[PDB]
């Protein structure tokens, strides 16, 4: 349908004290590819990121309306946003459009600013927030991204085991998607620091 | 999606499952359903997930001030009229299927709200995709004013039948007891499925990932 | 179907467009100018539906001229593309949808040359080279082979002609005359109009 | 009017080991949102060295299997021998084409051992195109099964790691857990598991429990 | 396909120890009208097997005339063989499948029960050709209503007697009458056993209407 | 329709029908041809003219193609059927193959008709 | 869905069934389709159950106001025109059809069919998807000057006859006898449904 | 799907991708699209996979029945015409098949094309598939009939690798087959991505 | 279009109206919809008038042959299955619906509805576009063991009730009493139609 | 859309056709031969649906070769056109309709040159000049001005080039190369292939 125009994939897995999010770099129109540098992950502020997929028109449009509400929320508050608070914000933005709804599946991942706690969540076209204790993925290949993270995920994983798990889940699942590929950007959100890496992937 | 409730002598219990699915796959296994309205009044959604979510949000919000403005107990029949007028305003555009039950000054009462807005009073029913499995179980074994323990054993088996008899119904069973003395929440009261284990483990050694670019930003 | 092409050199941006404007079975205007000047170093290439091509691009033309006169300085290439996308995205859900395909060519005193790809759905992506129309399939593949960030404009114009001569071989529509211009630190420089006697 | 087809769900897996070939599928038969029964084995044994899976519209899965079994006897009576795994695959290709105008709606997966004792996995499509591969999948969860077998079985996308040919002990545990993970996220998979392992000595069946949800 | 009218209702069947019970309502339905209140929806095949169906009853009488003569032709042959309950279930699978390729499918849903040589058989076919074997079966909304009722009993008690079976049928016949608007009060409970098929006459069930006083 | 077996076996296996057909061939007019180096020459002798019969319709030398000609001896009625049907198939071969027709191709396209129509039912 | 009302000397008898089924499945098998608009003024719900319950409250909102302003029970003709104008004006978005009946101190018991947007007075009125099949009994078996006991049986026999033939009708028979001294509410259990020819 | 062939002094070179996808999911990456008809005769595939596998084997059947009959080693021209006529009788029934026939004969290394509607063409350079237009660009640039054996491999290699990069339905490993007078021979099989790393550097 | 048949001890009474209207205009207001298939075997025409008259002749063609071969009147069950198989097989191009009734020396008077392609035996059967509204009278007023005089009135009262409510039914009532001694044909003029409640 | 043109001179018939065969957005074969030889002095020009163009014209090609070999002499130009119309009219009501546009060019030893126009509906009309395709609108008008029965082929070829150069100006599709031949008493004579070194 319309969600299959630009394709795309977004993956977020929860570790022990840290959380990792990953999405591919590909941007294309149906059978026509465009560019390799496309970015599906935008910063929400410290230790909080959001993934986006589906029609890229709404990907870039909702990202501006989320940054519309993000900055206004951060300027009014004296404290940073919690990842659980942002989940409900995306639910209101998608529900007010209920007649005209946007086409996208936002994926929110980050750490609880309280102390170390990781938090993950994802929504749907209808704007239904959902909290899972393992991982969240979205895209046209999301049926493929399940089986990788279903078996590989563990209750507690250090940044060493977390990055190795989410990276292998991306490289294996995205290669079976025709509209997805061309590099994978992986972000590691830890308590002390934040690590960004670009994986070596096939061009196909 | 299997949701049901039963009214017994001393109160009412609303059962629901923990599993939510999106059309090809299970979205969340432990996902909660029953929402909060009043201390003695609870509801549970069905049909469209976000529509049933946002409708109970506007219902719990409207009923919250009704409890704050009146300072008294809330009527269960007041909740149902709020829900259907929203469905009437949109002419059935909202696919929210809602069941409402609780205990008020009059006594334990259970209602039903169809996404088209029709409301019906009734001692017991079920809604969702697996409603026909729970209705048949509740129809045969129901008795007027059953003991609290007798109603607990029956409704848990009703949700169990609604789960085993539906593809969209699974996970644990969340039952919430509401009595004239007070309401109590039971999380994951029933777990009919034992096999929570797996036969192998997957671990990765450091250095097995083909990393190309690497950078570190301190915080 | 009209054709567009552009190439981002290290200090330069090389763009080209077809000058043919046709209707029904005939070509009415073969010298038609598809190139619109947004700013001094910023050009624009607009093709699409015959009615939406001229109308919607003239809206962008003055809207960019609005910014430059109000603040005394023109939009940057990055700022220009992002404002044109929201203009196209706002009319997407209106009763007058605009079918257009735009390439933004511009040069900045700091980030240097910039080339931007835009579809009719208002999806903006930066690319070293891009093309529109059905002829984009017969051309961009050649750019995949011969493109390097260090290429000199002298060889780029020669490789641009090699791509456009493919439009006279495989590509069905005639398109006799092409217009070619370049953008650099010294401003807009016109190039010899491609002519096939 | 009349809908000639309906999606009955299910999942079928086949993997070709060095000396062995493993084929497994679930027992769940469901149409729409309702369960017909929790035991409906899709795996059908053609010969001792060949096992065919069927995933798709159930009415075509029953008839097409009876047509194949009818042509198995035509061969053996004529040629005085059993069909090879590669001969059965190329046969059904022409069988599926005979309907090319009104194609059978099914996803067929054939697996077993060839004359060399090596596993041969054959994945089909309703129009009859086929290929040989080490491991294939099919059904509603087909998108789920493929990435897991690419990393684990295929050793793909892994740098500087020892590549050991597939072992039967691991191949069993890999097929079990991918379905345990499938039964989690697949509404059409679960309730039981039947694993048919074809080796040089013979076929050995197994039964594995799964969640009832 | 075109327009059949002559609509039917739900049919239930289940397995118990040494026999099979299959019950169905006697009401034929035309559109929203309940027209023919006396109809035999359960047909006997030889001694050891029995048949019932749903959907178009006009197509069911045609399946009476086809399958009936074919079964009688075997009794006329006298070779010492009888159609097995799997054979009737198999023949109806292909007979209903043969109507889809000619673009003239018959609207019906059939259930084949039987007991032979200590083997209790219950089976299901469909216009769409879906066929399988299950210990408890139902058609229409019975698969939504009466099916999970029997699954809960078969999981707790896989072995059921002849009395326990009929008691569960009446309780399922009681529930189906409640929640199925197109169902009807009068029904026939037919049971096949080691003595053969025995079809009971018109029956009813005591209904509990106390919900009327509990709602008000 | 008329359906029967015409040509049947004898005690010796010989076919009286085919043998009598070859006797009519022997009673035909004398025709000859010889392969040269780059050339071929066909000839036939027709003595029947008292100045009455026209010489345009008598010709027994026929061309199947630009590169293929032929001459016949036998019943003049049966030749007109074979020559026409050979030319229809010879040009139908140029429809299937852009290259011209090799003489051996068409000779199989001809002798095969004498095979079928001899053993065919009622022919 | 079957609703029935019969006028007699001392009042009217307005019956209804308890079955409410959306589609082919029963939502509730016990439901009261008689929604009081006043003490002696009642409304028999039919057609779309969602639109009928909305009009019943919008009608009660206007009738309670008209009743309190006059400080006297409104006439049955007053309550009928309220439903009609709400029906006729809003028939675009409202497919519901109602039957207004009650008792007043002027003409006594009255029954006004509001179905389809028109208004007419009748001695006996029937509505719903099941009222089409009962035309035979209500026409021939109707006699002038029937006692209140005969009117209860005449109304019950026709409703019980609809419940047999109508697939969307069933449950228990609700009877409301509206007279000058008050209103009597009775419920007929499934065992008390009058038995007719069973073949 | 990207398939291309061209003829020059040293004979025909056929290059194709390995990937065939259904919808958004890739069915198989390792699919071998090139059909083997005769030792010296080489076919291709385009469009529907089953339509090619069915009809190209009928062409291989006709080519073998021909060589068993007259022993003349059927020319590429006769093979291309017989394949087109078989698609004409069923025209309009929904059969979609593209293909290209390559081989050498007494005339030379002929190159022909057969469409789904029966279009039969002849020329120096052909390509088909969803990525055919992406192939025409690189192939035409820097091509002459006088190209050598080694120089033409670099043209055929860069043809698939750069064309499959811009196509979502084209990919897998590059399968390139040179044609000679004795017969075609397998040259190299190499992943597109592995060659992408050499071109970027 | 209304057809009716009622079985009793000595035979059956098969009634019909005379009104035949294609669309909203009456083609003929006096027409006999009872077409004899035999002496005691009759067929009540309903549904499409063009398809019913074609089947009536195709049925009579087969029944006369079956009757002459046996040299005895065919059973009523024989004549019913002729119409049914012609109906069920040809229902693609034939929308007509017929009601077969007659008398035989075996079981006596019989009435077999052939409508929609099925076959069933009934003590009384009604068909046509007007038979849907008379279900109330025929169900409640039916009593076992009615005299031939009561059966003529019971059949007439229900047909005259359909003629009032059915817009496509009217004209004069045709009655045929089929007994063992013969068949009596009577016509009820518009003045002799039984008067019912007029208000 | 493919293009055809023909001109009937006093002793000659001058015809021309586009050599381009294209599919989708690309031109696959630019040298393609649209000219089919029916007889010695009789040519044929067939354009239309890509599938019906080659298939149906080859049927006419051999059917004319059927007549010439059976009777020893070819059809006349008038006899050829009238037999081709019946062939196209018979398949008009069949399940395989043929969309084609044909020009028949031939010379007779008595009536002289003959040019015949035929549509996809098999309507045969004799005309001194005719053309097919969308380019027929941009060309035939020029012939209306410059045509005379006494024109010499030397000026006709020059005027033919003037008409075909209009296809490179107003007419949208490229069509780089055109094939031109002439028919006269001396048989088929090829002319310089029109080439545009763009």
């Amino acid at each position: 349908s319309i969600m299959s125009y630009n394709g795309g994939a977004v993956m977020a897995m929860k570790g022990k004290n840290c959380v990792a999010i990953a999405a591919d770099r590909r941007f294309g129109i149906q059978a026509q590819m465009v560019t390799t540098d496309f970015q599906k992950i935008f910063p929400m502020g410290d230790r909080l990121y959001i993934g986006l997929a589906g029609l890229a028109t709404d990907v870039q449009t909702v990202a501006q309306r989320l940054k519309f509400r993000l900055n206004l929320y951060e300027l009014k508050e004296g404290r940073q946003i919690k990842p659980y608070t942002l989940m409900s914000m995306v639910a209101n933005l998608l529900y007010e459009k209920r007649f005209g709804p946007y086409y996208t599946e936002p994926v929110i991942a980050g750490l609880d600013p309280k102390t170390f706690k990781p938090f993950i969540c994802s929504l749907d076209l209808i704007g239904c927030p959902m909290v899972t204790d393992d991982f969240v993925v979205s895209g046209t290949c999301t049926e493929q991204m399940y089986g990788m993270c279903e078996s590989l995920w563990e209750p507690n994983m250090d940044p060493e085991h977390l990055f190795e798990t989410i990276s292998q889940a991306m490289l294996n699942a995205v290669d079976r998607d025709a509209v997805s590929g061309m590099g994978v950007i992986v972000h590691i959100i830890e308590k002390d620091k934040i690590t960004t890496r670009t994986l070596k992937a096939r061009m196909d | 999606t299997t949701i049901a409730g039963l009214v017994f002598q001393d109160g009412v219990i609303l059962g629901a499952d923990t599993r939510a699915t999106n059309d090809s796959v299970v979205a969340d296994k432990i996902c909660e359903k029953i929402h909060f309205i009043a201390p003695k009044i609870y509801c549970c959604g069905a049909g469209v997930a976000a529509d049933a979510e946002m409708t109970t949000r506007m219902a719990a919000s409207n009923m919250e001030l009704h409890a704050l403005s009146t300072g008294r107990e809330c009527r269960v029949a007041t909740v149902t009229r709020m829900l259907r007028q929203t469905l009437f305003r949109y002419q059935g555009y909202v696919g929210a299927s809602l069941i409402v039950g609780g205990v008020d000054f009059t006594g334990p009462q259970l209602y039903s709200v169809h996404p088209h807005g029709s409301y019906s009073r009734l001692p017991f029913t079920a809604l969702g995709s697996g409603q026909d499995a729970a209705i048949a179980v509740l129809e045969d074994r129901f008795q007027p004013n059953m003991t609290l323990e007798a109603a607990q054993e029956l409704l848990v088996e009703a949700i169990t039948a609604g789960i085993l008899g539906d593809l969209g119904s699974g996970g644990n069973v969340d039952a919430c007891v509401i009595t004239a003395a007070g309401a109590k929440m039971l999380r994951a009261l029933s777990s009919p499925t034992k096999p929570i284990e797996r036969s192998s483990q997957y671990r990765f050694a450091p250095g097995t990932t083909p990393v190309l670019s690497q950078t570190v930003v301190p915080l | 179907m009209e054709y567009l092409i552009g190439i981002q050199g290290p200090d330069y941006v090389l763009v080209a467009s077809d000058r043919v404007a046709a209707s029904n079975i005939v070509q009415m205007k073969d010298d038609h100018d598809k190139m619109f000047k947004m700013s001094e170093k910023i050009l624009l290439l607009c093709v699409g539906e015959a009615g939406d091509t001229v109308q919607f691009a003239e809206y962008i033309q003055k809207n960019v001229q609005l910014y430059k006169m109000r603040n005394g300085y023109e939009l940057s290439p990055t700022a220009a593309a992002n404002f044109t996308r929201r203009n196209l995205a706002d009319y997407l859900r209106s009763r007058t949808p605009y079918h257009v395909n735009l390439l933004l060519a511009g040069y900045d005193e700091h980030e240097g040359p910039a080339l931007y790809y835009m579809d009719y759905l208002a999806a903006l992506a930066k690319a070293p080279f891009a093309a529109h129309g059905y002829g984009a399939f017969l051309t961009l593949s050649i750019l995949d082979r011969y493109y390097t960030p260090t290429i000199s404009r002298e060889k780029a114009v020669e490789l641009l002609r090699k791509c456009l001569e493919e439009l006279q071989k495989r590509f069905i529509l005639n398109l006799p005359t092409f217009s070619v211009r370049i953008i650099d630190r010294n401003g807009i420089h016109d190039l010899d109009n491609i002519s096939f006697p | 009017r009349f809908s000639p087809y309906a999606f009955n769900g299910g999942t079928v897996l086949a993997i070709a080991g060095e000396d062995f070939s493993i084929v497994a599928s679930d027992t769940r038969l469901s149409e729409g949102f309702s369960i017909h029964t929790r035991d409906s084995p899709k795996c059908y044994k053609l010969t001792d060295k060949t096992v065919i899976g069927c995933s798709g519209f159930h009415g075509d899965c029953l008839t097409l299997t009876k047509i194949i079994e009818a042509r198995l006897k035509m061969y053996k009576h004529s040629n005085n021998k059993a069909m090879t795994t590669g001969a059965i695959a190329a046969m059904l290709s022409t069988i599926l084409y005979s309907r090319r105008f009104f194609p059978y709606y099914v996803y067929n997966i054939i697996g077993g051992l060839d004359e060399e004792g090596k596993g041969a996995v054959y994945s089909f499509d309703p129009v009859g195109s086929y290929q040989r591969d080490s491991f294939k999948a099919g059904g509603s969860a087909s998108a789920m099964l493929q990435p897991l077998l690419d990393n684990q079985v295929g050793f793909k996308n892994m740098q500087n790691v020892e590549h050991v040919p597939l072992s039967l002990d691991r191949a069993m545990r890999l097929v079990k857990d991918v379905f345990i993970s499938a039964a989690e996220r697949d509404v059409y998979t679960g309730d039981a598991l039947k694993v048919c392992i074809v080796t040089k000595e013979g076929i050995r069946g197994e039964t594995v429990p799964l969640r009832k949800d | 396909t075109q327009n059949p009218m002559v609509t039917g209702t739900s049919v239930l069947g289940l397995k118990f120890e040494g026999g099979v019970v299959i019950a169905a309502d006697m009401l034929g339905s035309y559109g929203s009208l309940a027209r023919f209140r006396n109809i035999s929806r359960i047909m006997r095949v030889n001694n050891s097997t029995m048949l019932g169906a749903s959907g178009d009853y006009a197509d069911f009488q045609y399946l009476k005339q086809v399958l009936g003569q074919m079964v009688i032709d075997e009794e006329l042959l006298g070779d010492g063989h009888s159609y097995s309950p799997k054979a009737i279930h198999s023949w109806l699978t292909r007979a209903m499948y043969s109507r889809r390729s000619k673009m003239n499918p018959l609207w019906n849903t059939m259930v084949i029960g039987g007991y032979a040589d200590g083997e209790s058989f219950l089976g299901y076919v469909d216009m769409l050709g879906v066929a399988y074997e299950a210990p408890s079966l139902a058609t229409g909304y019975g698969a939504y209503l009466a099916q999970p009722l029997l699954r809960e009993v078969l999981e707790k008690q896989p072995v059921l007697s002849q009395t326990e079976a009929r008691e569960l049928v009446e309780r399922c016949m009681r529930v189906l009458y409640y929640r199925d608007a197109r169902s009807y009060n009068r029904f026939q409970i037919a049971t096949v056993t080691e003595k053969g098929v025995e079809i009971e006459g018109p029956l009813s069930a005591e209904t509990n209407w106390d919900i009327a006083h509990m709602i008000s | 329709s008329y359906d029967r077996a015409i040509t049947v076996f004898s005690p010796d296996g010989h076919l009286f029908q085919v043998e009598y057909a070859q006797e009519a061939v022997k009673k035909g007019s004398t025709a000859v041809g010889v392969r040269g180096k780059d050339i071929v020459v066909l000839g036939v002798e027709k003595k029947s003219v008292a100045k009455l019969q026209d010489e345009r319709t008598v010709r027994k030398i026929c061309a199947l193609d630009d590169n293929v000609c032929m001459a016949f001896a036998g019943l003049t009625a049966d030749a007109r059927i074979v020559i026409n049907r050979a030319r229809v198939e010879c040009q139908s071969h140029r429809l299937t193959v852009e290259d011209p027709v090799t003489v051996e191709y068409i000779t199989r396209y001809i002798a095969s008709l004498k095979q079928r129509y001899t053993q065919s039912n009622g022919r | 869905t079957t609703i029935m009302a019969v006028e007699f000397d001392g009042g009217v008898v307005v019956g209804s069934d308890s079955r409410v089924s959306a589609g082919e499945a029963v939502v509730n098998r016990v439901f009261d389709k008689l929604s009081p608009l006043h003490q002696h003024i009642y409304c028999a719900l039919s057609g779309s159950a969602a639109d009928a319950q909305a009009i019943a409250d919008m009608a009660a909102y206007q009738l309670e106001l008209h009743g309190m302003e006059l400080e006297e029970p409104p006439l049955v003709l007053a309550a009928a025109n309220v439903v009609r104008n709400i029906t006729y004006k809003y028939r675009e978005d409202l497919s519901a059809h109602l039957m207004v009946a009650g008792w007043d101190q002027r003409e006594g018991g009255q029954v006004y069919g509001t179905m389809s947007g028109m208004l007419i007075r009748q001695p006996f009125a029937i509505g719903g998807s099941g009222s089409t099949y009962i035309y035979g009994y209500v026409d021939a078996a109707y006699k002038p000057g029937m006692s209140p006991e005969e009117c209860r049986r005449f109304t019950t026999n026709a409703i019980a006859l609809a419940m047999k033939r109508d697939g969307s009708s069933g449950g228990v028979i609700y009877l409301a006898t509206i007279t000058g001294a008050g209103v009597d509410h009775r419920v007929i259990l499934g065992d008390e449904l009058p038995r007719f020819y069973d073949e | 799907t990207t398939t291309l062939a061209f003829k020059f002094q040293h004979g025909v070179i056929v290059a194709v991708d390995s990937r065939a996808s259904a919808g958004n999911y890739i069915a198989t990456l390792k699919v071998n699209k090139v059909i083997e008809i005769n030792p010296y005769l080489l076919g291709t595939m385009s469009g529907c996979a089953a339509d090619c596998l069915y009809w190209e084997r009928l062409l291989a059947k006709e080519c073998r029945l021909y060589y068993l009959r007259n022993g003349e080693r059927i020319s590429v021209s006769a093979a291309s015409k017989l394949l087109s006529n078989m698609m004409c009788q069923y025209r309009g029934m929904g059969l979609s098949m593209g293909s290209m026939i390559c081989g050498w004969d007494k005339k030379g290394p002929g190159l022909y094309y057969v469409d789904e509607n029966g279009t039969r063409l002849s020329g120096n350079m052909f390509s088909t598939g969803s990525g055919n237009s992406h192939a025409y660009g690189v192939m035409d640039s820097g091509y002459r009939p006088d190209l050598s054996i080694e120089e033409a491999y670099d043209l055929g290699r860069r043809a698939i690798v750069h064309a499959t990069h811009r196509d979502s339905y084209s990919g897998g490993v590059v399968n390139m087959y040179h044609m000679k007078e004795d017969g075609w021979v397998k040259v190299e099989s190499t992943d597109v991505s592995d060659l992408m790393h050499q071109y970027r550097e």
